């Protein structure tokens, strides 16, 4: 009874207290920037700096342990939930593991065989006869010798591991658990507080953009820097097996000159420099001045400098900016289509405008998608004898799931007035 | 309560009706508001959607306008608690729904973990998902934000 | 205010060219659209003095010997083993470069963190001067736009 | 030009009908309504 106090006082304070595994995990990396070279902390406020670390590092494991069990009773309930349903609605209105038995792909699907065996199956789909509605509907074409045996101090143990192939494989739980496991490796070395910074690129919106864009037009970016890759390559071959003589890091010619006459030791300085210069390769490499190789070595630079700096190297920041003009425009678009349309109706701010505050009326009370969330929260709680003429033709609709019933484009004056 | 400018004369004295008697020339403060109150707020309910489906319905009505100025201390109290959605009514018709919205659940439309997952959801749906799922995709959201709603209650 | 400062010094009706920003149309926009765009520059730039200091953290913990402003080691020879000069190091020098860091740095040939430093060197030409200092251009521009 | 010329070729094949000409909306006004209007109806490969 002091366990759901406190256990109910860590899902109230997640997103409050997010923001305080931020504001310590700066002051970790504000104290880290004085170290100096053995390792010793110098000072510039006072004497006690490093007692203020030693605090302040502990501290903010504690912290980053107590936001993941304010995860584990705010947020993995809810994908308890949406999982549960879309196992009950599968087995039952479709049939998944008696007539279909799903693939080799789809591991959820394989995944969730493990829990349709238990005796609390349903456990958060407030649904608890789904297991007697499958023996009446499929009890008939297979036996009910199987679907008996098929469905059905000690907790649901063959439950419980089933629940941890979900909260594991979750994909927001997974960064609460390496922004945790660095904490753990922060008190090894105090130089793995550096790696909560990026807490700041899964924390905003404007940087959370960024960070999906480099991996948004993924799927291209691969192919381009493997078209990187060989071109640079095919430089490689027609450098290592013409111009070995010019390839010099070394100095004067009296020092133990060294060379690139090698291919994995060409390749890499082609790369290495022949990419992050500016005029390609003919930087770092001896003026072809006296040499009767002269106009077959301008042709091997001036086409380095156009296909590998000029082009393929424009077009690989090219997919990196412009895919952040498409995410920063898909927000656009959507708050547009938000403020110019309506959702139910689908009708426009133009035909419902015509009068003031016209548009905003018929969004505000009308139809108010708010409001037909609170009338199916209405229909859980009246009893089914005092459902009306109107709401039992839904809920008659509903429990059938046939949807007909929205306005799909009228709404009030598209017939009176 | 004759400060306050709400009631008059001919109202303040019949508020004042017997109300204790007990011994003191005082009341109860919340047997009071326990006495009189809350059976008048769900009767008076449904005397607010008449005047409101008659208003909305009937326009037009000089007749009907002198009740509905006189009602205003009712339709400017339950106006919070109204719920007002349009469905197609199985006639082919659109006609109107008003039903009744609790106050333990416009306040936990609020409470930043619903809120959060309803801009997760609008930015979900309006940019992908055809005209084949959209209202699916509604009607499985409203399914989630009730077990939302659940949860956050017994925090 | 600048002009009675104007005769305290001669040098101060030099901020009085700044008169032509705010007097003509296409000078105006310019100045408009650096804070136009601005809630999220502060976030982008933002970004750039933490990954630079990842970056940071990561050559003070490793590869403090190539770290050399210095000459032929005769000399007295200057480091880059404090952190707040390992940190304006990157950022005066690293951003600003051509090849990010891959320039001020002594060359690796003869090591055996080689592999390991060329990794170090084209993820930050990568991160810091091709995206994130293209992306901090690309508001100031594309907000004139 | 050409990364988009695809793009739009892609949207286009998935906003009209190749043998009609009509588009999206009218023939949707159901569930699944250009679905199977373009699966049955007409189905450039039944044409074949
Ligand atoms: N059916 C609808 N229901 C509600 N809003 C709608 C509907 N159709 C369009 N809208 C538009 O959506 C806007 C509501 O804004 P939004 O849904 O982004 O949340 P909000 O009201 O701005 O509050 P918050 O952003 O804090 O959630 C309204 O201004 C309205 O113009
Ligand atoms: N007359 C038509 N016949 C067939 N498809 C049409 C027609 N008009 C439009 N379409 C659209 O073309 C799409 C068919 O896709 P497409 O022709 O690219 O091949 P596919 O069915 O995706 O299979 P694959 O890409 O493997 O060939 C359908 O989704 C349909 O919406
Ligand atoms: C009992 N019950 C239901 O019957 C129900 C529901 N959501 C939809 N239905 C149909 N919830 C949340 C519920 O508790
Ligand atoms: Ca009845
Ligand atoms: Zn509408
Ligand atoms: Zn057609």
């Amino acid at each position: 009874a002091y366990q759901q106090k406190l256990l109910n006082y860590f899902a109230r304070n997640f997103y409050n207290m997010r923001m305080l595994a931020l504001f310590v995990a700066f002051a970790i990396n504000f104290i880290l920037l004085f170290y100096k070279v053995v390792h010793y902390v110098l000072e510039e406020s006072s004497g006690y700096m490093e007692p203020t670390l030693r605090i302040l590092a502990i501290l903010h494991t504690v912290i980053s342990f107590f936001c993941i069990i304010g995860y584990y009773c705010l947020k993995v309930p809810l994908v308890i939930f949406k999982r549960e349903k879309e196992v009950a609605r599968k087995l039952e209105f479709d049939g998944l593991y008696i007539t279909e038995q799903p693939s080799e792909d789809d591991i959820k699907g394989q995944w969730d065989r493990l829990v349709i065996n238990t005796q609390s199956f349903p456990n958060n789909y407030w649904d608890k006869f789904v297991k007697r509605k499958v023996m009446d509907k499929y009890g008939e074409f297979y036996g009910r010798d199987r679907i008996s045996e098929l469905l059905g101090n000690s907790i649901d143990v063959k439950y419980q591991m089933w629940k941890l192939g979900v909260v594991f494989t979750d994909n927001s739980f997974l960064y609460l658990a390496w922004y945790m496991t660095m904490s753990v490796l922060g008190h090894y070395n105090n130089f793995f507080f550096a790696a909560h910074l990026l807490d700041i690129a899964m924390g905003f919106k404007t940087l959370r953009t960024i960070l999906s864009s480099v991996t948004h037009n993924g799927k291209q970016l691969v192919l381009t820097v493997g078209l990187l890759a060989v071109v640079v390559y095919l430089y490689t071959v027609v450098a290592f097996n013409f111009f070995r003589k010019f390839y010099n890091k070394s100095e004067d010619g009296d020092t133990p000159d060294m060379k690139c006459d090698d291919m994995l030791t060409c390749y890499m300085f082609h790369m290495y420099v022949g990419v992050r210069a500016g005029g390609g390769i003919g930087d770092e490499i001896e003026d072809p001045a006296g040499d009767e190789y002269e106009i077959y070595r301008i042709i091997f630079d001036i086409t380095f400098f156009f296909f590998v700096i000029v082009i393929l190297l424009a077009i690989i920041q090219g997919l990196i900016i412009d895919a952040f003009g498409e995410l920063r425009d898909q927000q656009e678009q959507v708050k547009e289509d938000m403020e110019t349309k309506c959702f139910i109706c689908g009708i426009g701010n133009d035909y419902f405008d015509t009068v003031p505050h016209g548009f905003e009326t018929h969004t505000l009370q009308e139809h108010n998608l708010a409001n037909y969330l609170f009338f199916l929260m209405y229909l859980i709680n009246k009893d089914e004898t005092e459902h009306t003429g109107q709401e039992s033709y839904v809920w008659k609709m509903y429990q059938e799931r046939c949807w007909e019933f929205f306005p799909a484009g009228d709404c009030f004056r598209k017939q009176y007035e | 309560m004759e400060s306050h400018k709400h009631y008059t004369q001919s109202e303040t004295e019949f508020l004042l009706s017997c109300a204790e008697t007990d011994e003191n020339e005082t009341l109860d403060y919340e047997e009071f508001v326990k006495r009189f109150h809350e059976p008048a707020k769900d009767i008076g309910f449904n005397v607010a959607v008449l005047l409101t489906n008659l208003s909305e319905h009937m326009p037009n009505d000089t007749r009907l306008q002198t009740f509905l100025e006189l009602a205003e201390s009712v339709l400017n109290y339950f106006q919070p608690f109204l719920g007002r959605i349009e469905i197609m009514g199985s006639a082919k018709r659109i006609e109107r729904v008003y039903f009744e919205i609790s106050e333990s659940s416009r306040t936990q439309w609020e409470k930043p973990q619903v809120k959060e997952s309803k801009r997760q959801f609008i930015f979900d749906v309006v940019n992908e998902g055809g005209e084949k799922e959209k209202m699916e995709l509604f009607v499985n959201f409203c399914e989630d934000t009730i077990f939302e709603m659940q949860l956050a209650a017994q925090i």
